RNA sequence: UUUGCUCCACACAAUAUAGAUGGAUACGAAUAAGGCGUCCUUGUGGCGUCGCUGAACCAUAGCAGGCUAGCAACGGUGCACUUGGCGGAAAGGCCUUGGGUGCUUGCUGGCGAAUUGCAAUGUCAUUUUGCGUGGGGAUAAAUCAUUUGUAUACGACUUAGA
RNA sequence: GCAGUCAAGCGUUCAUAGCGACAUUGCUCGGCUCUUCCUAUCAUACCGAAGCAGAAUUCGGUAA
RNA sequence: AAGCUCGUAUCAGUUUUAUGAAUGUAAGAAUGAAGAGCUUUUAGUGGGCCAUUUUUGGUAAGCAGAACUGGCGAUGCGGGAUGAACCGAACGUAGAGUUAAGGUGCCGGAAUACACGCUCAUCAGACACCACAAAAGGUGUUAGUUCAUCUAGACAGCCGGACGGUGGCCAUGGAAGUCGGAAUCCGCUAAGGAGUGUGUAACAACUCACCGGCCGAAUGAACUA
RNA sequence: GAAAUUGUUGAAAGGGAAGGGCAUUUGAUCAGACAGGCCAGCAUCAGUUUUGGUGGCAGGAUAAAUCCAUAGGAAUGUAGCUUGCCUCGGUAAGUAUUAUAGCCUGUGGGAAUACUGCCAGCUGGGACUGAGGACUGCGACGUAAGUCAAGGAUGCUGGCAUAAUGGUUAUAUGCCGCCCGUCUUGAAA
């Protein structure tokens, strides 16, 4: 007794086991024999509608993420347990994130692809982002220091509690709109975030943060060999 | 003492001989404060009353002892 | 052993404490309770007090000036917890009783006098570590009394007055216990080393 | 289940010592000293290599072992309240009537007079704990700032400074007016 | 304190049925009455018999085989309650079965309020290997050398009075 | 505080028997509720 | 009061004892901690040691403790004179300065004990007194009666008066 | 309250030998005066909830 | 009480075996006893209350009728603190030993025994066919049982993704998952509900359920005691 | 010239009862024997009983164990060996069946002891009791005569010889103890 309850929920979607990591074992090695090359991405973090942009640009090649220990034990571990000849080579080099990706197409136009392939995204903890900026010191706005405010509307006074509570930032309300009276700068060019320094940034919408997708490893079916290749 | 776990009892006294605990705690305050009161127990009368005197010389040249420093 | 008995009601446990002073009366052994306040009962605080306060509550209802009389001084606060531990009505109860004296604090010629403690008595044996007891002091402040303050100031330099008489004590001791070990190895000496002495 | 050993990591930096004896811990350090008796925990500490100390409870119940956890968290609070330090800063708000703090001495006490808050003759009196020094801030309006070296003293004061200011038999939605802890942290920021 | 007892019964040989099954099974008892009397509460019900059916064949002392080694036991309980009988497994290190299922009838007493009459002893074992110990407090013990303090011990008084003011030191 | 009336833990003969009359009672039933 | 009353000394009777019969032998605090010894950076400090019972420690040998001969050492102790300091919690006692004075079983000698008949508590303690002694010391109030009226059923109270 | 709807389990196995809680759905001798006590408090004291703007109030907690 | 026989084989609140549809018989079965039968006549006596076990009826619940059985009554004593029915107990006067029920902190005679455990109670508990309020509530605590996850990385913890058809249809001033009415479907994945709550007039934004990243051994749920 | 009831004198007791029973202290008072009595101590005995010390056996798996000899195993892994990264050599992650610790299981051997039971085994301590009164009996030892613990206590020794036993009595103390008679009823009341 005078244990921790677990917040009890009603809601659709339910866990997956072994089940679906099965699945994902049995879908791996089954694409191995199938596709020539396979390509081990560290793509640190994504946007979905940005997976869904890579899967719409070739409906061909198959790429299939998820746990790192999923694919380690699908490809082989060690000299004794893998599926292919010299196959663990590239899961000791894999390292943080999920990607993996099945091709039947040339090398030069997959690491072309990559090479030219750059999105703006959010920027993140424990990464620099490349502006300073600062919230004017008046009313602040939805937009927030990024367009003239003549075009801009001022922000939603509900959510003046996150910005007082959770990003620390000194506000108060004054008929109906979010007002500083110093201008607060957050971040700095060329220096390391912190947690909160990203949220600013992500609820102000700012989005000055350049995304290259990169691969670190390369197979070849025939060849029984290992390449790596640094782009990023 | 280093006794693996589990001993039986020739491991034990094979240890228990080589460390010489016995003479270990022979040598502490302990075992000499327990012999003590064994050694007044088993006490004679006569044996006793030589206490008696012994202390009383023993206190004589214990008191010129003291009263000097 | 002794004519007296001169206990240190201290860190005990008021039952087991009167229980074994009682009987040792009813026997014939004189005894004198002291530092009563610093006595310990068992259980959390309010627990006790709200006992008492409980006890304290029972009066002859017509006329409130003949029912029980509810004593404060932790001294009678521990009187009626060995009284009613004697068949006190009695004349070998009265004849009892007499030989008891309890005493808040430690007067003369008590101070200068050895002061013995009852083990089966002893909160910190009797009691199991991290089990909260309710000092005497406390409870009995916290429904009457009103000494508590001055004893201690009185206590704090009665002990001071201990504590140089001490010194001086364990110097003495010192001097002592150094001419024997340089009387040891003398014929005589040597000799009661084998007749343990 | 009755444990047979628990015990804690009380990890100590470079700038503080910790010193022990039965239950009173020394915390000695940069900023300056802190003092804790713990004599009602029943514990037992365990100096491993002077970097790192070992709280130890043998033979505890679940209660127990509640309460073995508790020291390693206090001992904690008291190496970070000399290594870093706690800054507790109060943003005063008011509608109508301006909320006018000060710092007096009147004896020697130190303490906070709350004048004018929403419009009372009253004169507020905090008293200000030994180890807890107050200054208000600089270029942003309505703020007292709160700092010293043990998490007790500064939350306390921090507790009573918005206690003092309760909205009484009013609204809580339509009067706004108290004194409110806007920031909980530490001196030195890293 | 117990003792352990071979009782064997097969009921009475009559004619047309000559030598029947002889019904073996180790029995935890004080002395040996009690022994032949829990059989017979046994054979009750595991079959349809009765006392002045059969025959106490052999009632033979069990000694334990190595009285000197520390074992860890498990046996295998179930007992009448307040509500309906049921199992229950307890994990008992100890050096002997008659000191085990001591422990245990004093620890059913205890915990679940069962006299003797209620606990019917299904099997003791041996475990073998550790790390298949499956309860926690006796995989306590279980650990790499094991050295740990008795805080706070008590000092037994042979008289009332003492001149020392007790030193609970250890 | 006033503290407030505290029950007794002494019953009485009356209620001790009469315990031992209600007690036989729910036997009586017990044995013939067990038939049914 | 025909020196009545108190206080010191020894003296005889009595009267009792909820119960002497070697010694009530003084740190404080903590207990998951302490005591003592030593040392130093003087500290909630290092090093050594102790407990696990007062089963201790101090006192303890002489006709219920006599009389004497010594030897060794400047000790131990009793008694009464005596310099102070200390003690207010019921202090009523604690240490100390010295002179005298017996005794000492520290060690060694010489006398005396018995017949209390094979045991009979075998009386050695400490209160409360009274009668005697031989020395000091100290020189009353209260009640009734009268009055008073701040009091008053009567008591009681407050007063007043050589 | 009656009848039904669910229905944790138990029924000698067990839901088709049966009992079955909270819900829910069906229409419908009296009085005068004093002392003491109890709290199950009307007021006075302090609180919590309430579209509690203020005032006023409603419910609730400690409280004799 | 008196007389006359046999002092016996005259029998017994008992068991066994057999005969039978807890009661019925017989025994050259057992065990127990020396107090047996027959006349004659002479006092007192002619209520019941309590409880246990069978058994038939009953009901919110108590219960009500028989039989048989104890106890009290005509009975002291030990115990249950106390006492009409509760536990013990073959009453001359004494001595010694041993016990019953009940007990062994002190009152109070006898262990502040020993051993394994469980309990902290804001008036604990010592109590008793474990009977009434009693079915439960509790983030008190200790034991269990049955299903679950787990070094293809368990629980907790932050960091991120948490998608496009799609602002699905009616609704209506404005309802984009989150005022409400009905299905509640597809695709894409590692996984994301025509959406778990906060939120805006409407959106947005946040949240979790679902995954994924470091973190590295246990943890989770439902019941029973 | 009784008792009720009262006075005086002497003793004693008395904190919301008293008188009563068992036992004793204390105070008061009294009886004999002394024309062999009162109280005791020790020894050897007998009956009942309580409490120790020590010896011999016998039973079970002819204890089980331990111990020893042999054959296999894994470990919370032992020495060694390999490896990682550091405060110099510690730790850690593999091997390694004990090598420079040990443990478990199996087979065999020769013992001890616990527990249980018996001895018409021996040897102590303590308590209460001594009834009967020439001899018969049953016995034991002794070569026999005789002796004896065998059909219930004798032997030795001491104090006192009266208030020292004991009694009566007033009180104290520990424990117990409803107010009798009647009449009711199943009881108490």
């Amino acid at each position: 007794r005078s244990k921790r309850s677990k917040l009890v929920t009603l809601a659709q979607t339910d866990k997956k086991g072994r089940e679906n990591k099965e699945r994902i074992f049995d879908e791996v090695r089954e694409a191995l024999d199938t596709y020539r090359y396979v390509w081990v991405l560290h793509l640190d973090d994504v946007r979905t509608p940005v997976l869904q942009e890579i899967r719409t640009s070739w409906a061909g090649s198959k790429l299939i993420m998820g746990k790192r220990k999923v694919l380690q034990k699908a490809l082989g571990e060690k000299r004794e347990e893998e599926y292919k000849e010299n196959l663990y080579q590239l899961s000791k080099l894999c390292s943080g994130v999920t990607g993996l990706l099945f091709t039947d197409e040339d090398v030069n136009t997959v690491k072309e692809y990559f090479k030219s392939y750059v999105r703006s995204d959010y920027s993140r903890p424990n990464t620099k982002a490349p502006l300073t900026f600062t919230i004017p010191e008046g009313i602040v706005y939805s937009r927030g220091g990024q367009i003239p405010a003549e075009e801009d509307v001022p922000m939603i006074h509900s959510l003046e509690p996150t910005m007082r509570n959770k990003f620390e930032i000194p506000t108060k309300i004054k008929a109906g709109k979010i007002t500083i009276d110093s201008p607060y700068l957050v971040c700095t060019e060329g220096e390391k975030l912190d947690v909160r320094q990203a949220l600013i940034l992500k609820q102000f919408g700012i989005a000055a943060s350049e995304f290259k997708v990169k691969v670190s490893a390369y197979y070849d079916n025939d060849s029984s060999t290992v390449e790596s290749t640094n782009i990023n | 003492f280093a006794l693996p776990r589990g001993a039986r009892t020739a491991t034990v006294s094979k240890k228990w001989a080589a460390a010489a605990v016995c003479e270990k705690w022979a040598a502490s305050s302990w075992a000499k404060k327990i012999a003590q009161r064994e050694r007044r127990a088993a006490l004679t009368d006569f044996e006793r009353f030589q206490v008696m005197v012994l202390r009383k010389q023993k206190r004589y040249t214990v008191k010129k002892a003291l009263a000097k420093a | 052993v002794e004519p007296v008995v001169v206990i240190d009601g201290k860190g005990h446990l008021v039952g087991r404490l009167a229980s074994v002073v009682a009987k040792q009366l009813l026997n014939g052994q004189k005894i004198v309770v002291v530092r009563a306040e610093e006595l310990n009962i068992s259980g959390e605080f309010f627990r006790n007090k709200l006992k008492y306060h409980d006890f304290l509550r029972k009066a002859t209802a017509f006329n409130k000036t003949r029912g029980p009389f509810h004593f404060r001084a932790p001294s009678r606060i521990f009187y009626k917890a060995l009284r009613g531990m004697v068949s006190h009505k009695t004349a070998r109860g009265k004849a009892a009783l007499e030989r008891l004296k309890v005493f808040e604090g430690i007067p003369p010629p008590y101070d200068k006098k050895k002061r013995v403690v009852v083990p089966q008595a002893l909160r910190v044996l009797r009691l199991k570590p991290g089990r909260k007891y309710t000092t005497l002091g406390k409870l009995s402040t916290s429904v009457g009394w009103k000494y508590e303050d001055v004893v201690a100031k009185l206590e704090a330099k009665r002990k001071v007055s201990s504590a140089e008489y001490y010194a001086k004590k364990r110097a003495f001791t010192k001097k002592v216990a150094s001419a024997n070990a340089t009387a040891a190895e003398s014929d005589v000496a040597k000799q009661l080393a084998a007749l343990g002495y | 289940m009755k444990y047979i050993q628990t015990e804690q990591q009380i990890e100590v930096p470079e700038g503080v010592t910790v010193s022990i004896k039965s239950r009173i811990v020394k915390v000695v350090g940069p900023r300056g000293t802190l003092t804790k008796n713990l004599k009602h925990i029943d514990v037992t500490f365990t100096k491993v290599n002077n970097q790192l100390i070992k709280v130890a409870v043998h033979n505890g119940g679940r209660k127990h072992v509640a309460a073995l956890r508790t020291v390693k968290s206090l001992v904690d609070n008291m190496i970070t309240g000399v290594t870093k330090g706690y800054k507790y800063k109060m943003r005063y708000v008011y509608a109508h009537f301006p909320i006018n703090v000060n710092i007096v001495e009147k004896d020697g006490a130190k303490f906070i007079e709350v004048r004018n808050f929403l419009g009372d003759k009253k004169i507020r009196n905090v008293p200000v704990r030994d180890g807890v020094t107050i200054e208000f801030s600089t270029n942003v309006k309505d703020e007292i700032v709160l700092s010293g070296n043990s998490v007790e003293d500064v939350s306390q004061n921090a507790a009573d400074l918005q206690q003092i200011c309760r909205v009484r038999n009013k609204d809580i939605r339509k009067f706004l007016d108290g004194i409110y802890v806007s920031h909980k942290g530490f001196i030195t920021e890293d | 304190h117990f003792k352990e007892y071979q009782v064997i019964g097969r009921r009475l040989p009559t004619e047309s049925v000559p030598e029947p099954k002889l019904f073996r099974m180790r029995i935890f008892a004080s002395n040996e009455v009690i022994a032949k009397s829990r059989y017979w509460y046994f054979l009750q019900k595991l079959h349809k018999v009765k006392k002045a059916s059969g025959e106490i064949v052999s009632i033979n002392q069990i000694n334990e085989a190595h009285p000197t080694k520390v074992k860890n036991f498990g046996v295998w309980v179930r007992y009448d309650s307040r509500s309906g009988t049921h199992n229950m497994y307890k994990e008992i290190r100890d050096v002997s079965r008659v000191a085990a299922v001591e422990t245990l009838y004093q620890d059913m007493a205890a915990r679940h309020r069962a006299r003797f009459r209620s606990i019917h002893i299904l099997k003791v074992a041996e475990i073998e290997k550790t790390a298949d110990v499956k309860r926690q407090y006796v995989k306590q013990f279980l650990t790499k050398d094991l050295k740990f303090p008795l805080p706070h011990r008590v000092q037994k008084s042979t008289k009332t009075f003492s001149y020392k003011r007790p030193s609970t030191f250890y | 505080m006033r503290v407030r009336k505290r029950q007794s833990r002494r019953t009485s003969t009356k209620l001790k028997e009469g315990i031992k009359k209600k007690a036989s009672a729910h036997r009586k039933k017990e044995k013939k509720m067990a038939k049914k």
